[PDB]
């Protein structure tokens, strides 16, 4: 036991004023200059002290009796005074600047240890707290794992952010939750020993070889979410999977993941996608992001009726119409892309978001009955009217068109043409291959405001 | 133009910590370099940093389980500005629901009940009502659907079931004959109530009936 050496003023054990504070109101009385026995400090037993910008423990080495510790989200570099407090079972000391561990070392009682986001690199001082079983150092430049490979007992942890050797792992077969987020790791072979891993989150590292995943059948949740991956051949086996994310990868073969019919939120943005046949039985997804793939034809998804958040921006869709018996659908997303006519979305009668900028549409009135709209886009559309003959003199019918059904008056119009509603017109000296126009009308729909603008190119047959 | 999807998360919800929720994206990142920030109770106002984001991602993290019956929902707006230090968005809303976990043993009003009875009340004769209540979604789920049940009656004479109750209401009923105050002027029952419709967790408590002329 440490003691103080007789009654003593709360802010002359606890010199952080902020902690003298807190220790005032746990302590029961009315000012931090109030003395205190060793009696007093030994009833305190657990000690919750997040968020109160506290720069030092000094003082916490005489709450002999501490078994669990909130210090999350503070300002402590020191932990010098957590050393001989081996009642300790479970520490929360997140969003810190705690650089040396070492205080930590003979707390062999600790089961729970939260430590992401400090500035810890050696993490030997770890190695014989073998009873832990929740061990969390993510946001942190640990680069040796090493000291992990005795913690028997962890069944949830997280590291980073220089690890390129998982070896230490090896003998962690208790491991059921697993973050290697934001690493430099490339080789995942050793998690083939992670029998019992449910969750397996590995993003934004340099996995290219899934095959290690085989045999880890008790998955419901993966993120690889940007990696190098291509042959996904493996996630065939993982049918327990409900949360899966593989984007930000150069995939094009989906047909390993028709089979995961458990899925409900698919994420596959960012890769090399042109065939969502193998998606069509995945009817538990609501929740499925395409975007920034080279997708054209897109008649697999109609057959998935529980999806309330689809996104495809970012493709070559021509034809949107397979979302239209998705009436779940809330925000949908399909900016960049060759969408012409919206008429099928007037369905949607639930879509709050609706993202169609850089498309080829000309026409908002099939959106007129829309009103739960909260979130619009409609910016930047662009497309070419079919041919007219080239003449001195040479009208079009303007065709844009408001959610209101009034045509909208173009912004600018080339080669010094005019605008009497309906008609766009040009007096040409001489033969040119097109001419166009532009407008740009803001508009709300419900409540979701956007600018409907766009270029429209004519040309002209000679 | 906002990309998010809709954020729901369980409370006490395993580690590590911390999770991923969603990606929070500007489609005006395209035209530049984006930096992303959250507002709200839960994170910048109290409790602060409960949601984080990552700068560049859009990342939205939670840092520590979440607790229903504390904060049910939280609204926090996201921010979207560029490498030149105007914004690219208007904050945009974000509403986060926490989904429960049956993690709230039922509570009775009273820790002791009292009521009376008269003797040669006819069977079927309401005698008292215990009441408990439950912290958890009696909305959305049965976390807080308690039955009453009666584990012990105090004496057992001049027959161990001289009530009932009621596993719905809670109502205690006398349903044999053969009270008597000379000789048994009082009964202590225990009650117990779970949800779950029984079959959950429970808690008990104790109910004293008096026998009168
Ligand atoms: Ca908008
Ligand atoms: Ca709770
Ligand atoms: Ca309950
Ligand atoms: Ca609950």
């Amino acid at each position: 036991s440490a003691t103080i050496t007789q009654d003593t003023p709360i802010n002359q054990i606890f010199t952080d004023t902020a902690l003298a504070e807190k220790m005032k109101t746990v302590l029961g009385k009315t000012n931090v200059t109030d003395t205190v026995s060793q009696t007093d400090l030994d009833q305190v037993t657990t000690l919750q002290a997040d968020r109160l910008g506290i720069k030092s423990i000094d003082g916490v080495e005489y709450l002999n009796n501490l078994t669990q510790i909130n210090f999350s989200n503070n300002q402590l570099t020191d932990i010098t005074p957590l050393k001989n407090l081996t009642k300790l079972v479970d520490i929360l000391m997140n969003n810190n600047q705690i650089a040396d561990i070492t205080p930590l070392a003979n707390l062999t009682n600790l089961t729970g240890l939260t430590l992401f986001n400090n500035q810890i690199t050696d993490i030997d001082p770890l190695k014989n707290l073998t009873n832990l079983n929740r061990l969390e150092l993510s946001s942190n430049t640990i680069s040796d794992i090493s000291a992990l490979s005795g913690l028997t007992s962890l069944q949830q942890l997280s590291f980073g952010n220089q690890v390129t050797d998982l070896k230490p792992l090896a003998n962690l077969t208790t491991l059921e939750r697993l973050d290697i987020s934001s690493n430099k790791v490339s080789d995942i072979s050793v998690l083939a020993k992670l029998t019992n891993l449910e969750s397996l989150i590995a993003t934004n590292n340099q996995i290219s070889d899934i095959t290690p995943l085989g045999i880890l059948t008790n998955l419901d949740e993966l993120s690889l979410n940007g990696n190098q991956l291509k042959d996904i051949g493996t996630l065939a086996s993982l049918t327990n999977l409900t949360d899966l994310d593989l984007a930000n990868n150069q995939i094009s073969n989906l047909a390993p993941l028709s089979g995961l019919t458990k899925l409900t939120e698919l994420k596959l943005g960012a890769n090399q996608i042109s065939n969502i046949s193998p998606l069509a039985g995945l009817t538990a997804l609501t929740n499925l992001e395409l975007n920034e793939n080279q997708l054209e034809d897109i008649s697999p998804i109609s057959n998935l009726k529980n999806l309330t958040y689809l996104t495809l921006y970012f493709n070559n869709i021509s034809d949107i119409s397979p979302v239209s018996s998705l009436t779940k659908l809330q925000r949908l997303f399909f900016y960049n892309n060759k969408v012409s006519d919206v008429s099928s979305l007037a369905n949607l009668t639930n879509i709050n978001w609706l993202s169609a900028g850089h498309n080829q549409i000309s026409d908002l009135t099939p959106l007129a009955n829309l009103t739960r709209i909260t979130q619009l886009g409609l910016n930047d559309q662009a497309w070419t009217n079919a041919p007219v003959n080239y003449k001195a003199n040479v009208s079009i019918p303007n065709t844009v068109k408001n959610v209101t059904g009034a045509l909208i008056a173009p912004a600018t119009i080339s080669d010094g043409g005019s605008y009497t509603e309906p008609d766009i017109t040009w007096n040409l000296p001489s033969y040119t291959n097109e001419v166009s126009y532009t407008f740009s009308q803001p508009v709300t729909i419900g409540k979701g405001t956007t600018t409907f603008s766009g270029t429209v190119t004519q040309p002209l047959k000679a | 133009d906002w990309v998010i999807p809709p954020i729901s998360s369980p409370e006490n919800e395993k580690g590590p910590f911390p999770k991923n929720l969603v990606q929070i994206k500007s489609n005006k990142d395209k035209e530049g370099k984006v930096f992303y920030s959250i507002t709200g109770q839960g994170a910048d106002t109290p409790p602060v940093g409960v949601f984080i984001i990552e700068r560049e991602t859009g990342w939205l993290k939670v840092t520590e389980p979440l607790d229903r019956e504390r904060i049910a929902t939280y609204t926090l707006f996201s921010h979207a500005v560029s490498s030149n230090g105007n914004a690219v968005e208007d904050p945009m809303e974000i509403l986060i629901t926490v989904t429960d976990q049956n993690d709230n043993k039922p509570e009775f009003t009273q820790e002791v009940f009292k009521g009376s009875v008269m003797e040669g009340a006819l069977p079927g004769t309401s005698v008292m009502e215990v009441t408990a209540t439950d912290a958890d979604d009696d909305v959305n789920t049965y976390n807080a659907a308690i039955a009453y049940t009666i584990l012990s009656q105090d004496p057992e004479l001049p027959d161990k079931n001289m009530f009932t109750i009621n596993r719905n209401t809670g109502v205690i009923s006398v349903v044999t004959t053969g009270l008597d105050r000379e000789s048994f002027p009082t009964y202590t029952l225990v009650v117990q109530a779970a949800d779950l419709q029984g079959e959950g967790l429970s808690t008990t408590a104790t109910a004293v009936i008096t026998v009168t002329d």
